[PDB]
């Protein structure tokens, strides 16, 4: 099971 | 040993002229960085093909020329706010200096009270994400066919000391002839050695980044490895519906691959989705060429690729200049400027 639409991108963890 | 005394001398050449085009490239992007253009109104806008948290992109048409270009859109308080401020300088600064058939073309940037403007050459076959999403997985020769034109494009980006930080299928647009054009910027860095920022996307990030070390520009090559898996798979490695459960997974490094993988496939993917970074191709003595003489990449003409003369495996259908068939439908959002500048100390190199 996984994401399968458009992916975002992070600025941070 | 593998190669023949002829088939030696002739890859010998080939790396040495590789050495020359990178030297003058080097020597073509210093001169534009450090020697370095339009108005919205000078602009109709049509609609939009992108947009995310740091920003959108626009279909617009120009309209003395009557050309058509991709406007990416950053409200500069936004861009404050998630403390994008030099990642957004660098986008535009990158842009204007870099040139490479594989690399998206900026034409204007400009600015006003409230946002930053981007215009670029408009890429009409759509991303290809949506391509890779319709068709399920691209068999191996299609797959290669697309990293190619990855590995040159990060060969000449790190000859100039920059990291792109945010391969995936999402951000690379496919030009009418089929070819690959890099897009979104905005993490892209110049970078000597390390650097610490905790960015990328989560299913392509490096582990190294994920446990906040001082990582290199071998952290593209570990994203290669997540890009062609997922090409020739149809999903990637570390794969889960959170970015926690993904992280997990890249830090054990553990990958498992279709049982339709080949053997030269799946080595040449343990080399790239390799942990250790004294071990991951890219990142070794023999710097890119181990990866452009894996077995895996043998019927590749890296000359023919670079020259646009590969015939590409799909070529999308175009129905006119203006033509957004290829791209998918998003709320439309107002285009607002204040009466009032925003954040202009903050944005005065832009
Ligand atoms: C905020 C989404 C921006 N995109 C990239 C990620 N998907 S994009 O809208 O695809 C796009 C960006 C840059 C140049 C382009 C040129 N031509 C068409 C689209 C273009």
């Amino acid at each position: 099971a996984g994401r399968t639409g458009r992916r975002q991108a992070i600025h941070d963890i | 040993g593998h190669m023949g005394n002829a088939a030696a001398a002739k890859k010998g050449s080939e790396q040495e002229s590789v050495k020359e085009f990178l030297a003058k490239a080097k020597e073509e992007f210093l001169k534009k960085w450090e020697s370095p253009t339009a108005q919205l109104d000078h602009f109709d806008r049509i609609k939009t093909l992108g947009t995310g948290s740091f920003g959108r992109v626009m279909l617009v048409k120009h309209k003395e020329t009557g050309n058509h270009y991709a406007m990416k859109i950053l409200d500069k308080q936004k861009v404050v706010k998630l403390k994008q401020i030099e990642h957004t300088l660098n986008e535009k600064r990158i842009l204007q200096a870099v040139n490479f058939p594989f690399l998206v073309k900026l034409e204007f940037s400009f600015k006003d009270n409230s946002n930053l403007y981007m215009v670029m050459e408009y890429v009409p076959g759509g991303e290809m994400f949506s391509h890779l999403r319709r068709i399920g997985r691209f068999s191996e020769p299609h797959a290669r066919f697309y990293a190619a034109q990855i590995v040159l494009t990060f060969e000449y980006l790190h000859s100039l000391d920059l990291i792109y930080r945010d391969l995936k299928p999402e951000n690379l647009l496919i030009d009418q002839q089929g070819y690959i054009q890099v897009t979104d910027f905005g993490f892209a860095k110049r970078v000597k050695g390390r650097t610490w920022t905790l960015c990328g996307t989560p299913e392509y990030l490096a582990p190294e980044i994920i446990l906040s070390k001082g990582y290199n520009k071998a952290v593209d090559w570990w994203a290669l490895g997540v890009l062609i898996y997922e090409m020739a798979a149809g999903y990637p490695p570390f794969f889960a519906d959170q970015p926690i459960q993904i992280y997990e997974k890249i830090v054990s490094g553990k990958v498992r691959f279709p049982s339709h993988f080949s053997s030269d496939l799946k080595d040449l993917l343990r080399n790239l989705l390799q942990v250790d970074l004294t071990k991951r191709f890219g990142n070794l003595k023999n710097g890119v060429n181990d990866i452009k003489n894996h077995k895996w990449f043998a019927t590749t003409d890296w000359i023919a690729i670079y020259q646009r003369k590969v015939e590409a495996p799909f070529i999308p259908k175009f129905k006119g200049p203006g033509d957004t068939s290829n791209f998918d439908d998003y709320e439309e959002e107002e285009i607002r400027v204040s009466i009032n500048e925003k954040c202009g100390k903050e944005f005065t190199e832009f």
